[PDB]
């Protein structure tokens, strides 16, 4: 809740770059103000962003950096999940209780519950982490939950 | 999950298949339906002590009060087995889970200790040796809700633990409570020899089922007495046989038939042409509408045709052990009553003393008893006393006598009953060896009517006393579970609240005593009595009130309201000091003692008191007995008033469950810490509420969760094996789970959205410089080709 | 530096060692009906006066200043064509040019795709980047 000048500098490049994709003009569509933070480092949610300006559809309202930065505050604080937070929830489907869950069950979780993702999106991540569904169609929700967390550029 | 449990538990499918509902716990709650008693709903806007609301199947916008609004148990606890496990615990919630299992063929449930059961109207597989083979030995918590459970568990009781067992079964005989009873022994046997008694007793049925069971306004057939079929056991759990006992049977139905109610069935089968060969001997005609002690209103009934039995009974007789010799005395004796009410007299003009006209009937009955027809009126009209030294004849007001006879009509019957029992108590006295037993009492339970009187106040009193008994039981049963868990402080005994109402009846200067008093003084005036009770109670007792607001249709205005567990009942003490007088003319006794017939002898062989007086004690006899027998229960319920399966007039169950004790046992349950849980099944179910504070034990994992969560000490109490929370607690816990998962998932979802993009970022940065190079030169080019100069160069290249 | 001195002589008709507003339409009309005065004169408005060779290749060199190689450009496309198909789908590249980056105006657009290789809905960029680079 008080970006460092490093941190702010970083907010620029992103914002700057994200405004070269809607059309240079120093404006970022309220719709991407969620994707912008994701690039900065915070994994806010749709509720979180809708409640800071965020438009549901693209091209409904554009934002200036002077307007943007403010919103980037509200999002920095938004409750970010944790390994336990996750594991634990993914654990309430593992009736077998051994770290496994139906390949389709998962798909259900990710795009049938809460803020449903998009099948393409579920695929993209499933494809990007090589969550190789094994033998009888089962995955270790543990390791799927540790990959996504460690981002796409590994330690 | 086998085809046997096919009708016991619902296939685990519909558990995983529940879908529609999410339990927007905050809104969807039960509402008071005038057509269905309690229908499902959802809220919108709360103003004050008023609420604007719409319904589910319907969409009716009702305006309900913040009180009439009841909480809804979450999808979780549905079609739930033992209902003392629900988080919310009210009527609707109770009502439903019963209608729910019912609306799914299920007809057995555990309401705490009480085992509930509903008549199916369709005999079903449900009872089989295979099933019996399964339960056989299994403790409560092992298999589904089922009458068989109560039994073995009762069996297990009497054998393992030493003492005797009792299994109180009740429920308007529109619930077929009897068949369930059959079962209790079928099972009390098919497992007592596998290391008939059943059938035998089913024949005697139409015997006692043509006596103590009559058409009382609300039931073509109602046992008007209380049986305690004790089934004893020897040194090694051996069925010694079967014995019975007859508790307070109302004699009253004898002299006072109301407008829609006439005596007992017998005279209706006797006067019916079941046997013209035996139709006359007693001196009576075939019509069932011309017998002063019978024509007050009703006669023959619909599906009853009142014949065959008078013939089949004739058989049940021979069958056991007693010639037609005594069997004959019966038929005839039964007639004596008939004519007895058909006797006429008169006193003098402005004088007090009666005289006859009906010496013929007097002669009739008399000989049908072996007494000088002139013997009766001598000890009957103006009788003979027996003070200290010399018996003085007592002038006879039409009063004392007119009733004195109503006393003979009955007094005889009562014995003529208690005897009949002792007999069938003999036939099966096929004694082997006796040490214990597992009796099964059934008594007409509580009664709240459109017009309540003396007969009512009593059955209830009984019940009022009975239900207590239970409370106390569930008290001690609780008092151990707590101490068996280490987690234990305490609360006074439950069966105490009921004392207030009980002592307002039994104890000295109390409703009963008074009446027991005024039935002596010869000035007894309904109002006079009314007067004394008030002066004696009202204004200073909170169980004795005054006729409140007319609740239902058009009530039968009365003098007061007694605060019963079931509720506050309106009792019209009108004509009480008139029905309760059970006087004794110490002559008729002797006179009837040894006339000429054997029975006539021993019976009377072997004052001016009261029914209640006997009631009071006989009751003790009953209660006292009970206070030494691990109690069991069974509450059958008549789904509906139209023997129509599936249907359920909730209303008719709420009143029933209100009179069962179930609802009160709940109230009793509500107070303490019901909903208990194994730390085992507690952590896994509620670990999500604080995932970050779990080291990653069980009696600990949970320890924490409650702690980090901010669980208010009031709310619960840790045992040692499990944890207890206040009724409605889990409700919160659920709802909490419900959002966190939901969220935690979203956070997880919104952590995927991050990834996906942190991914493309770079690909996205390189791509900028491209759109720029493309965008840049395509412009350059767009410039040159438009340049008039680039028209010259292109023009010629010599 | 060569294709200006080789076709140098013909850059003018009468050869006053310099230029002439009249020797302009001299070798202009020779091929096709010339333009209206303001064009012949304005076409001179660039080099603010008597044009010379170095002051000729200061306009004819001024323009092509910031253009990339036929490979750079080429490469700038395929960053979009990932399955190395050597082709952008028609709507994908129009969208690129017209709504993102430094957008093209409805006209800028029009000119850009008038004569642009496009069979079956697949803008062939490797060639279009020839239609450009005088390939
Ligand atoms: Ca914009
Ligand atoms: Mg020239």
């Amino acid at each position: 809740p008080k970006l460092s000048q490093d941190e702010i500098d970083d907010l620029k490049e992103v914002f700057e770059l994200f405004d070269f994709w809607d059309g240079r003009d120093g404006a970022v569509d309220a719709f991407k103000i969620g994707d912008v933070c994701r690039c900065l480092g915070i994994n806010p949610r749709n509720e979180d962003v809708f409640a800071v300006g965020g438009t549901h559809k693209m091209g409904e309202k554009s934002l200036p950096f002077e307007e943007f930065l403010p919103a980037y505050e509200g999002l920095m604080d938004c409750e970010q999940g944790t390994y336990a937070d996750y594991m634990e929830a993914f654990k309430t489907f593992d009736r077998e209780g051994q770290g496994f869950i139906s390949g389709a069950e998962l798909r259900h979780v990710l795009s049938g519950l809460g803020e449903r993702l998009s099948d393409e999106e579920v695929d993209e991540i499933i494809n990007l982490t090589d969550l190789q569904e094994d033998l009888e169609g089962n995955v270790k929700y543990e390791e799927f939950v540790k990959k996504v967390m460690t981002g796409p550029y590994p330690d | 999950n086998d085809p046997d449990f096919q009708y016991l538990a619902v296939d685990r499918k519909k558990m995983m298949k529940e879908q529609t509902a999410p339990f927007d716990g905050k809104k969807n709650c039960w509402v008071p339906d005038p057509k269905e008693g309690f229908a499902s709903a959802e809220i919108q806007s709360s103003k004050g002590e008023e609420i604007t609301v719409k319904i589910v199947s319907d969409n009716s916008t009702r305006t309900v009060k913040k009180d009439d609004i009841q909480q809804m148990n979450p999808p979780k606890f549905e079609k739930l087995e033992d209902m003392a496990n629900m988080t919310y615990l009210n009527e609707a919630s109770v009502l439903n889970n019963l209608r729910g299992r019912y609306t799914a063929g299920l007809i057995y449930t555990y309401s705490g200790l009480f085992c509930i059961a509903v008549n199916p109207y369709r005999r079903l597989p449900i009872y089989t040796d295979s099933v019996i083979a399964k339960y056989r030995g299994k403790r409560k918590t092992e298999i589904p809700p089922h009458l068989f459970s109560v039994a073995d568990n009762a069996y297990q009781n009497m054998v393992t633990d030493r003492e005797n067992q009792s299994c109180l079964i009740t429920g308007e005989s529109g619930a077929g409570k009897t068949e369930s009873t059959k079962k209790v022994i079928m099972y009390f046997a098919r497992v007592a020899a596998n290391l008939n008694l059943e059938d035998q007793i089913i024949e005697a049925n139409p015997v006692l089922e043509a006596f103590g069971n009559a058409k009382t306004v609300r039931n073509n057939n109602s046992s008007r007495f209380g049986k305690f079929i004790r089934i004893h056991f020897g040194p090694t759990g051996k069925i010694a046989g079967a014995d019975i006992e007859t508790y307070l049977l109302e004699k009253s139905r004898v002299t006072y038939q109301q407008s829609a109610e006439r005596n007992y069935h017998i005279f209706y089968q006797i006067c019916s042409n079941a046997i013209p060969e035996l139709n006359e001997v007693m001196l009576i005609t075939p019509d069932s509408g011309l017998y002063s002690f019978i024509n007050q209103g009703c006669l023959t009934v619909d599906n009853i045709d009142d014949v065959e039995e008078f013939k089949l009974c004739d058989e049940a007789f021979d069958i056991l052990g007693f010639t037609k010799e005594e069997k004959t005395s019966m038929f005839k004796c039964t007639a004596s009553i008939l004519h007895m009410g058909e006797m006429k007299f008169k006193q003098r003009p402005r004088e007090e003393q009666a005289e006859s006209d009906g010496t013929a009937e007097a002669e009739k009955v008399a000989f049908l008893c072996g007494i000088n027809a002139g013997d009766l009126l001598k000890a009957l009209l103006k009788p003979k006393v027996k003070v200290g030294t010399e018996m003085v004849t007592k002038g006879q007001n039409l009063q004392q006598v007119i009733n004195s006879v109503g006393a003979l009509s009955k007094s005889l019957y009562d014995r003529m009953f208690n005897w009949l029992v002792k007999r069938v108590n003999r036939t099966l006295d096929t004694k082997a060896k006796r040490n214990y037993y597992i009796g099964v009492l059934d008594i007409a339970g509580f009664e709240i009517f459109d017009f309540n009187s003396f007969e009512q106040l009593c059955i209830n009193y009984t019940n009022e006393r009975l239900q207590q008994f239970f409370n106390h039981h569930m008290f001690v049963l609780e008092q151990e579970e707590y101490k068996k868990e280490g987690i234990q402080w305490e609360f006074i005994d439950f069966g105490m609240d009921l004392q207030m109402c009980i002592d307002l009846i039994e104890k000295p200067m109390g409703i009963l005593s008074i009446l027991e008093e005024e039935c002596m003084f010869p000035k007894a005036d309904d109002k006079s009595f009314q007067d004394y009770s008030y002066q004696n109670h009202i204004g200073k007792n909170r169980m004795f009130t005054k006729p409140g607001k007319p609740t239902r249709p058009n009530q039968g205005h009365a003098h007061f309201e007694l605060h019963h567990y079931a509720g506050n009942v309106p009792y019209s003490i009108a004509g009480w000091l008139d029905k309760n007088k059970d006087p004794i003319n110490e002559n008729v006794v002797s006179l009837l003692a040894v006339s000429k017939e054997p029975l006539v002898a021993e019976l009377f062989r072997a004052a001016f008191q009261t029914i209640s007086a006997v009631h009071r004690e006989s009751l003790n006899k009953l209660m006292c007995n009970l206070r030494r027998t691990n109690p069991h229960f069974v509450r059958c319920i008549i789904p509906n008033l139209e023997k129509d399966p599936g249907l359920v007039d909730a209303e008719l169950v709420l009143h029933q469950l209100q009179c069962n004790g179930v609802l009160e046992g709940i109230r009793i349950c509500r107070k303490g810490f019901p909903s208990r849980l194994i730390y085992s099944e507690f952590k896994q179910r509620y670990s999500i509420l604080a995932p970050n504070a779990i080291p990653q034990d069980g009696k600990t994992v949970s320890e924490k969760i409650l702690t980090g969560l901010q669980m208010d000490p009031s709310e619960y109490r840790l045992g040692t094996t499990k944890v207890f929370f206040k009724a409605g607690v889990l409700g919160n816990l659920e709802e909490m789970r419900d959002e966190r998962l939901s969220k935690i998932i979203s956070m997880f979802q919104a952590h995927i959205r991050g990834y996906l993009i942190r991914k493309a970022y770079k690909k996205l940065q390189d791509q900028r410089i491209g759109l720029s190079v493309i965008q840049r030169n395509i412009r350059k080019w767009l410039v040159l080709r438009n340049w008039q100069w680039w028209k010259l160069y292109a023009k010629v290249k010599p | 530096i060569q294709e200006m001195k080789e076709a140098f002589t013909m850059i003018d008709q009468n050869r006053d060692g310099f230029i002439d507003i009249n020797d302009l339409k001299e070798m202009f009309s020779s091929l096709g009906r010339t333009p209206d005065d303001k064009e012949l004169t304005a076409m001179l408005k660039e080099a603010p006066g008597p044009l010379n060779f170095t002051m000729f290749l200061s306009i004819f060199s001024d323009k092509l200043s910031g253009t990339d190689s036929e490979e750079t450009i080429r490469n700038a496309f395929g960053m979009f064509d990932e399955l190395d198909t050597k082709k952008l789908n028609i709507e994908y590249i129009k969208d690129l040019l017209e709504n993102m980056g430094d957008n093209f105006n409805k006209d800028e657009m029009r000119m850009t795709f008038k004569e642009a290789p496009v069979e079956g809905g697949k803008f062939d960029y490797v060639r279009f980047v020839a239609m450009i680079k005088g390939s």
